RNA sequence: GGACCUGGCGGUGCUUCAUAUCCCUCUAGAGGAGCCUGUUCUGUAAUCGAUAAACCCCGAUCAACCUCACCACCUCUUGCUCAGCCUAUAUACCGCCAUCUUCAGCAAACCCUGAUGAAGGCUACAAAGUAAGCGCAAGUACCCACGUAAAGACGUUAGGUCAAGGUGUAGCCCAUGAGGUGGCAAGAAAUGGGCUACAUUUUCUACCCCAGAAACGAUAGCCCUUAUGAAUAAGGGUCGAAGGUGGAUUUAG
């Protein structure tokens, strides 16, 4: 979907996100322009015709009540439908079809909060006829759009006169209450109704959170769903992973869904829930705290369907390579660097920590600059992070150029950003291990930056160390200058400069050394 | 059509999307033919 | 170059054979004449199908029926 | 028409009439010159009639973490727009015609009393 | 200058990526492989080279400049650098040294390749100059390194064939020995078999010559191969025609009977042929009627 | 103020699957192809220009898509799903005496959005009559009623279809025309019995 | 004397681009053609209309990229698919790039019910062939 | 790394009734480019090869049209210019070919097109008797 | 918003032979037949003389869709030979080149 | 007014040349008669433009009705046009071409000479010129490497074209815009380009080349048929002349 130029190549998930949805911005606005003017593209110059490229008509015709009511559920809103019931009603005082009354409140219902209670009563006029889908349909209406107890009454109602319409009661009754779970799961057994187990899903939902006196009875309760064998296990199956949640890991139950999601896997797929998309985010989630590298390759046809959102999706990948590099690395670092273009700070820490263990210096340069290549700039977390994590090494005498070169990019990207006002404190947290490795070949760059950042200070014992190699590394008064300034300025680099000013320094000149002895 | 094709460049000139290059020069000196009469 | 358009399921016959169409008059006169060279034409012609053969018949039908005030 | 249009430096060579049969031998014209003007670099992508909110060009695409929505600028938003345009172009033309002042020499109109400033620099590097 | 090192790693990187994708081992690859992979993955109707794609090495994509002909600072190396066409008055000084040399001890090469191999402009009059130097030395005596240094320069002189084609005798049923040509015309191509031991009548297309030219002066072209060589009745031939001109297909089937009898008739013969000059195709056709004009070369009346 | 990254040259290993990174037709995309081609007629001593302006690669059509691997892939997995031919029809003669009724069609296509054009409409089919009268009388009537749908030279019958736009009105009129024609040669007149 | 998509050769002011800069003469010998059907060829049809729909949508998308392209387009039409290539510059947002890309896609689409597609190659300044 | 597990292939049902047999398919390429016509030959017989099926070649001539334009706009009638339009042809002929085989072939090479290019396919079929004659 | 006012009236006349096309096919076929009435064939003519203007397909003309030129244009390209010129040279259009044969 | 630089010009000198161009030369033609089609001119209510070289079967690879831009008559006034105008200005222009060009030079940027003036810069056994780039050229197209095409810059002719189209300036914006009926488009005449023949190498007949007869010439006119169209072209009968190979000059190869 994306472009293949690199300029116009998104290098960030935000930014990606925010492009194609500029995109889906402009096919909006193209439905607009067409539903705005249609006879412009009224022409079907294409052989094939295509109501899918024909322009869209939701036009209201002339004043028809039958031809009108019709419509009604062509047009799919609730000014049409207020106004058809106005005319049916006051000077009319006749129904078209029981059929069209059934279709008007489905609409009503489903478009639903003082605009809700209106058109829920305004219901009641509708003419005597009211069979059980009128009824059951007010009862999902007032369900999903507004409070319990008038569900609960329009159920009292029908009794005294489906599967998702007793799925919406239950709903209704249970958002403790042992009697009434009860109670309500075995009258709703008792019945004839026979439901998808959309009514399970839902009562699974709304016991998202619960004890182990009702965490371990959806086991049995879903070994009755396998019994009569309708479930897949796709979405009830994830719902107690989920409720599995916890102070202390469940091994013994965690290798069990292990079993049970391999031969999920093992078998084919097909999708029958909606909510199978928080299946992915959420499952990971768990993966994450479970920790396992087998168990990661397990949970990774057409069922990449799945992930959906660029939320969930970013979750699963980030908890996934969290895994994979706190699980050698170099299949890990493989597998990355497969992934990254297509893939997308915390990741990155958990890949610099996963590297320093590893020890594998000569990686982290690549990384860095591939990530700075994406969307690395303007934050100093991560640099930090690799900066120590790099110059804790110096037991690479040939890198140190690469340690020069990779030093002198972070500069230039930490200089960048005056107006911010966050580069000021990049240098004082992290400049320590940048002018050690510029000092380790070009010395004046550092012996420079080291003057730029004690004249922007928090002296270091590791500072001290940099300054006393540096001064040891022929030149006297270049040594002095400097040594000497940080003396007068802080007292560790003067318990330092009393030894450092025996081998030649003190015999070139006494003034220095006066301002020295007066310091000390 | 010219018809067609006119008509929506104009909507989308009025739009303001496409710069019309010619129309932007027509504009532009009937602005100064009606300003020095 | 016919994924569509199939022309309602008409038939080579019911584009050809205007026998069927031809019923409203012997097989000698000048209408006659007329009308046969009028099938061998529309019959030779691909391009239009059952309905404008029938529609052209009709017409002509039409025509002469108005004006039968000749019949010579 | 439309088809019948065509890009702007055609008709502003047409319009200036730079070469062909005036500007040869010198005898140019009674000191009339029209000029250039760049109208595409002038104003923003998004200005037109109706004045539709654009969170893509026209509008900053994202705000509080929120996506926007194509919105109306209504009769007196559009006519500020308007009159905001307005008062821009006739500041940039403003600045386009002025004067100029070189310095009156021995003579205005002579060249005798003016100064081209220090000579340039050398290529290998000589400042003068 | 480091383009050119990062030119030729990347073109190395390249021809390892084209030998990837087309399929077979980058170990052995040659640029006629490469040629025929970039024409095949990425055609072009282009007619000139030069403008057709084309991935060639950086050394030879590149014209070689010189590079500093001085130090950092100071002085040049060349010893002529104060004035211009310094390799060129050195050569020259070295010529004149090895003839001054062989004194006292007592084909050519094109004005722009010499301009290539060196690195220099020149001019007419002094590549004359030193082409009559080079002329000078060989006049004279000349050793194994003045040899040398002349054929250095010189190239080859590639010499075409100056001779005519002799085809392959054939054998058929009966035992039958002969020969089998083809020659064309203007609009007119033709095919003819001539078989040796045969003799006598001949025919055109199934026909007899002397009903299918009315015409004498069409059968004197078809006699003049014959007549010429003198071996008249000893020879029969057939002959098969597609043309539109009778002198046409009169020619063309001359040209085939005398491409078909050079096999037999000896080198001698054949030469005598050529000398004669009927073993030619005929260049000269229709020049093509041009817009402006009545016709191919006339001009509309001058109407002043 | 924004740059742009680095092209995907440098990324890209010599070990690589070319048939994946273009699966599909897709114009040049230098920044993601890694070879130096340039194509552009030179200046004196110059070069053609390089491949990032090199526009006329994008104007040539295009063929790094469908390498000779990727061909391999595509024909190894659409091997199981193409069938065979008979053995037994292995010559024209054999094919002929199985099936003596020769049919065949034709249509072009070409590039834009519409896809009719009313060639597509005619049809021509052949069949010799040497193994299918079976019979003297109705083979003279035939070859006196058809003009010049025949050939002796190749004794071949053949008969064109045109009268119909659609493909199988053409192909039943024709099987139905032959059907009525073979009937009515079988049967005979009495001015034709005098001749 | 002859003016026919040619430049007029200046001191050395003027940045021309390869198609720009050679002769239309040497269009089939070194160039490429800007748009690529078979309407031409012997046989087929609709050559005016695909004429006529190539240059409209080449006004129209110069129009509404406006400033950004440096050189004439690449129109590619394999049968029912049609495919647009572009070379532009970065002068304004990705945002903005994308938006007008679904835009045109969209529209054109709907305008000609036909598959369309299009690719667009960044450029940091106009590449140019001489200076003339 | 990312090597998938199993992959999922179309479903294909084997009708009842026979397949059509084609006798001879004769594809004919017309084109502007020598160059863009013999690679696309290429493919085509590569493909054909690797399939195992027979195939035959050979190049009709290059036909052309030309046409006269007045050069100049007002009066300039024998100042011309002149254009032309050269078509050139590759033809095919594949042999004894089945009839999924020829679908999913001609399915391929249409996928695999180049642009500028037209293809005229005659297909050639052989049929027994009717029932009626 | 057609070119100009000609191209206008030459619009108008083409959509009214269309929409009279079949109905003066028909006619014409009665008037030119030889054996039907020759008081048919008077009938028909005069029937033809009664229907109104601008409906016959000859008073149009094929004119240039770019320029409004009705002279010097192909029947093929419906452009004018300067406009076809002008895209050719720049290479707008596909597969033509200089004649140089 | 005296003396100079550059260019043009010389019925200006010397030399080398003239490819079909100067001639002498070779061939076939134009100014003879008729016809077709343009130009000038006459009259009409009845377009317009180029109208020497470098236009005259030119815009036009088309005008019976649109094409129509002329004219008489009759109507519309936001008029398909967020109007329109074939109204003037090609001496505002773009775009597109003729011209020398069947040439080969044009030249940014530097230096030098002339007392540092306009200006010039060539001597090869060499004396101040160096040259980006363009063009020529080369390569490309057709059958080759030749040939033919293509290409052929800077600039002159204020060269042609606001009538291919657009556009600057000036005007009509109940009109100088727009719409529908009709005719306009002939020749007392002069001129131009092409076709026909004025002969017997001709004319007719079957074939296109071994024959037999005569001793020609209408693509004009009258009548008729047919082609499409709603309403000039091809064919047939008759008429069977002018015409006898061109009045200076001149074209093309
Ligand atoms: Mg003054
Ligand atoms: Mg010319
Ligand atoms: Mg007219
Ligand atoms: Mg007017
Ligand atoms: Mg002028
Ligand atoms: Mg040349
Ligand atoms: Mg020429
Ligand atoms: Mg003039
Ligand atoms: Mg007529």
């Amino acid at each position: 979907v994306f472009q293949d130029d690199p300029y116009l190549m998104p290098a960030s998930s935000l930014e990606s996100r925010s492009f194609l949805l500029a995109k889906k911005s402009g096919e909006n606005v193209a439905k607009f322009i067409i539903n705005s003017y249609p006879k412009y593209f009224q022409k079907d110059i294409a052989e094939p015709h295509i109501p899918c490229l024909m322009p869209e008509y939701f036009e209201p015709q002339i004043k028809d009540i039958s031809e009108a009511a019709l419509k009604e559920r062509i047009e799919l809103r609730k000014v049409k439908a207020s106004v058809d019931m106005f005319d049916q009603l006051l000077q009319a005082g006749t129904t078209v079809s029981l059929e069209t009354t059934n279709s008007l409140l489905d609409l009503l219902c489903y478009y639903g909060t003082w605009r809700a209670k209106n058109n829920a009563e305004r219901i009641f006029s509708l003419m005597p006829e009211k069979n059980e889908h009128s009824y059951c349909t007010m009862i999902r209406g007032m369900v999903k759009h507004r409070a319990y107890e008038q569900a609960l009454n329009l159920y009292t109602e029908l009794l005294n006169n489906d599967v998702y319409t007793f799925n919406a009661l239950i709903e209704a009754t249970v958002c403790e209450k042992w009697s009434k779970i009860l109670e309500l799961l075995r009258h709703m057994v008792a019945q004839k109704v026979k439901p998808n187990l959309q009514t399970f899903n839902t009562i699974l939902k709304c016991l998202r959170r619960f004890h182990v006196f009702a965490r371990s009875p959806a086991l049995q309760v879903l070994r009755e769903m396998k019994a009569i064998g309708i479930e897949p296990s796709l979405a009830t199956y994830h719902h107690i992973i989920r409720l599995f949640d916890p102070g202390d890991p469940l091994k013994r139950s965690s290798f069990i869904i292990y079993d049970i999601m391999n031969e999920l896997m093992g078998k084919r797929f097909s999708p029958k829930d909606p909510d199978d998309d928080k299946f992915f985010q959420s499952a990971m989630s768990i993966c994450s705290s479970l920790r396992d590298l087998e168990l990661a390759y397990q949970v990774h046809g057409d069922n990449w369907k799945f992930i959906g959102p660029d939320q969930h999706r970013n979750f699963y990948y980030s908890k996934f390579f969290d895994l994979i590099c706190l699980m050698q690395i170099d299949v890990t670092l493989k597998w990355y660097e497969d992934l990254i273009p297509s893939a997308y700070s915390q990741t990155m820490i958990h890949l610099l920590q996963a590297l320093d263990v590893a020890n594998r210096l000569e990686v982290i340069p690549k990384i860095w600059k591939d990530s700075k290549e994406y969307g690395h700039t303007f934050r100093s977390d991560l640099r930090e992070e690799i900066l120590m994590l790099m110059a804790r090494d110096k037991h690479p005498p040939e890198l140190q150029v690469a340690f020069a070169d990779c030093a002198a990019d972070i500069k230039s990207a930490y200089e960048s950003q005056p107006i911010r006002q966050t580069a000021q404190d990049w240098p004082a947290t992290s400049l320590n291990c940048i002018a050690i490795l510029f000092l380790r070949g070009r010395t004046q760059e550092a012996w420079k930056m080291l003057g730029l950042f004690r004249k922007h200070k928090i002296p270091r014992s590791e500072l001290l160390n940099e300054l006393m190699d540096s001064a040891k590394v022929n030149s006297p008064s270049q040594a002095i200058e400097v040594v000497e300034l940080a003396s007068a300025f802080s007292l560790p680099i003067c318990e330092g400069l009393t030894q450092r000013v025996m081998s030649d320094f003190a015999i070139n000149q006494e003034q220095k050394e006066a301002l020295s002895n007066l310091t000390a | 059509n010219h018809h067609t094709y006119a008509e929506l460049m104009q909507t989308l000139r009025f739009l303001g999307l496409y710069r019309d290059e010619h129309q932007d020069f027509m504009d532009e000196q009937k602005r100064l033919k009606k300003l020095r009469g | 170059n016919e994924a569509g358009f199939d022309d309602d399921g008409s038939e080579f016959h019911e584009h050809i054979f205007l026998e069927k169409h031809l019923e409203s008059f012997p097989k000698q006169g000048p209408i006659r004449h007329f009308m046969e060279l009028v099938t061998c034409g529309l019959s030779k012609n691909p391009y239009l199908s059952v309905k404008q053969k029938v529609e052209h018949i009709e017409w002509f039908r039409n025509y002469f029926n108005e004006k039968k005030d000749i019949l010579k | 028409s439309f088809f019948t249009k065509l890009t702007a430096d055609e008709l502003w060579k047409g319009a200036l009439a730079e070469t062909g049969a005036g500007a040869k031998k010198g005898r140019g014209k009674r000191t009339k010159k029209k000029k250039r003007k760049d109208l595409n670099r002038g104003q923003i992508i998004g200005e037109g009639r109706y004045g539709f909110l654009w969170p893509g060009l026209n509008v900053p695409l994202m705000k509080n973490g929120a996506v926007q929505t194509i919105a109306q600028r209504s009769k007196e938003e559009q006519e500020k727009v308007e009159a905001d345009m307005i008062q821009q172009r006739e500041e940039w033309d403003r600045k386009k015609k002025m004067k100029v002042k070189r310095e009156r020499g021995w003579s205005g109109n002579s060249w005798g009393g003016i100064s081209l400033g220090p000579p340039d620099p050398g290529p290998c590097g000589e400042t003068y | 200058e480091d383009f050119i090192k990062k030119q030729i790693e990347e073109f190395n990187i390249g021809k390892r990526h084209l030998a990837n994708m087309m399929g077979e081992d980058p170990e052995t690859f040659t640029q006629e492989d490469i040629d025929r992979a970039i024409a095949y993955l990425f055609p072009s109707g282009l007619f000139e080279k030069r403008a057709r794609p084309v991935m060639k090495h950086p050394e030879q994509i590149f014209p070689r400049q010189r590079a500093i002909q001085w130090g950092e600072d100071g002085r040049p190396f060349h010893y002529l650098f104060y004035t211009g066409k310094q390799s060129y008055y050195s050569l020259m000084h070295d010529v004149y040294g090895m003839l001054l040399n062989l004194e006292k001890h007592q084909r050519w090469l094109i004005k722009e390749e010499l301009e290539e191999m060196l690195v220099e402009k020149l001019s007419d009059l002094d590549y004359m100059q030193f082409i009559r130097l080079l002329e000078k030395l060989l006049t004279s005596q000349c050793g194994a390194a003045e040899e040398e240094f002349v054929q250095r320069f010189r190239r080859s002189v590639t010499l075409e064939s100056k001779k005519q084609l002799i085809e392959p005798v054939q054998y058929d049923e009966q035992g039958m020995a002969f020969s089998k040509s083809e020659g064309k015309r203007k609009t007119a191509k033709a095919e003819a078999i001539v078989y040796k031991h045969g003799s006598g009548r001949i025919k055109v297309n199934g026909i007899d010559y002397q009903l299918y030219f009315p015409i004498t002066q069409d059968r004197e072209q078809l006699m003049f191969p014959f007549h010429f060589v003198d071996r008249l009745g000893k020879h029969d031939v057939t002959c098969t025609v597609s043309g539109g001109g009778r002198s046409a297909q009169a020619g063309a089937i001359r040209l085939a009977m005398a491409k078909a009898l050079c096999s037999f008739v000896t080198e001698d013969e054949v030469e005598w042929m050529r000398q004669a000059g009927l073993l030619t195709t005929d260049p000269r056709v229709r020049e093509r009627k041009k817009p402006g004009q009545e016709g191919a070369r006339r001009k509309f009346t001058w109407k002043k | 103020r924004r740059k742009a990254l680095p092209p995907r040259t440098e990324k890209m290993a010599v070990d690589q699957d070319w048939p994946s990174v273009y699966p599909v037709a897709a114009p040049f995309k230098p920044s993601a192809v890694p070879l130096p081609v340039r194509m552009g007629y030179p200046v004196k001593k110059g070069v053609p220009m390089a491949k990032e302006g090199n526009l006329e690669l994008l104007k040539i059509p295009n063929f790094l898509h469908l390498t000779p691997v990727a061909i391999k892939k595509h024909c190894e997995a659409l091997k199981d799903f193409c069938t065979e031919w008979p053995a037994a029809l292995d010559s024209d003669e054999k094919c002929e005496k199985h099936f003596p009724i020769e049919i065949d069609s034709t249509d072009y296509v070409s590039s834009g959005p519409s896809v009719r054009n009313p060639r597509a409409r005619v049809v021509v089919l052949r069949v010799k009559l040497s193994s299918l009268n079976l019979d003297d009388h109705a083979k003279k009537k035939l070859i006196k009623l058809v003009g010049e749908r025949y050939c002796k030279t190749t004794d071949v019958l053949t008969i064109k279809t045109d009268r119909c736009p659609l493909r199988r009105q053409n192909y039943d009129y024709a099987v139905y025309l032959l059907t009525v024609l073979y009937h009515e040669s079988w049967n005979t007149e009495e001015w034709e019995k005098s001749k | 004397k002859n003016r026919a998509a040619r430049v007029r050769v200046s001191k050395g002011d003027k940045p021309v681009t390869y198609e720009e800069a050679h002769a239309p003469h040497y269009i089939a010998h070194r160039k490429g053609w800007l748009s690529l059907h078979t309407g031409n060829l012997d046989g087929e049809d609709h050559a005016a209309e695909r004429t006529v729909e190539d240059v409209f949508l080449r006004k129209f998308m110069w129009g509404t990229f406006p400033g950004c392209l440096a050189d004439q387009l690449v129109l590619k039409r394999r049968g029912n698919q049609l495919e647009i290539c572009a070379v532009v510059l970065r002068q304004l947002s990705p945002h903005k790039y994308y938006f007008l890309v679904g835009y045109s896609e969209t529209l054109l689409s709907y305008f000609y019910k036909c598959p369309v597609r299009l690719h667009l190659q960044t450029v940091p300044s106009k590449v140019v062939y001489k200076y003339l | 790394v990312d090597v998938p597990k199993d992959l999922t292939k179309p479903v294909v049902t084997i009708s009842d009734e026979p397949d059509i047999l084609y006798k001879r398919l004769s594809v004919l390429v017309k084109g502007h480019d020598k160059a863009v016509l013999d690679s696309y030959e290429y493919f085509a017989v590569l493909a054909a090869k690797e399939l195992g099926i027979s195939i035959k070649v050979h190049e009709p001539p290059r036909k052309i049209e030309r046409f006269t334009l007045l050069q100049s706009v007002h009066i300039y009638k024998k100042h011309r210019v002149q254009y032309e339009m050269r078509t050139l042809y590759r033809c095919l002929e594949l042999e004894h070919l089945t009839g999924s085989t020829a679908d999913v072939y001609l399915e391929y090479i249409q996928r695999n097109l180049p642009e500028g290019v037209a293809m005229e396919v005659t297909k050639t079929q052989l049929e027994q008797l009717p029932e009626h004659i | 918003h057609y070119v100009d006012w000609r191209m206008w009236r030459d619009v108008k006349r083409r959509k009214m032979a269309y929409e009279y096309a079949d109905e003066r096919l028909r006619i014409n076929s009665l008037r030119k037949n030889t054996i039907l009435p020759k008081i048919l064939q008077d009938v028909a003519d005069e029937e033809i003389a009664a229907l109104p203007r601008d409906s016959c397909p000859v008073r149009i003309r094929n004119r240039c869709v770019m320029t409004s030129r009705p002279r010097g244009v192909k029947r093929r390209w419906r452009l004018s030979r300067i406009v076809f010129r002008h895209l050719a040279d720049h290479g707008q259009l596909s597969g033509i080149q200089r004649a140089t044969w």
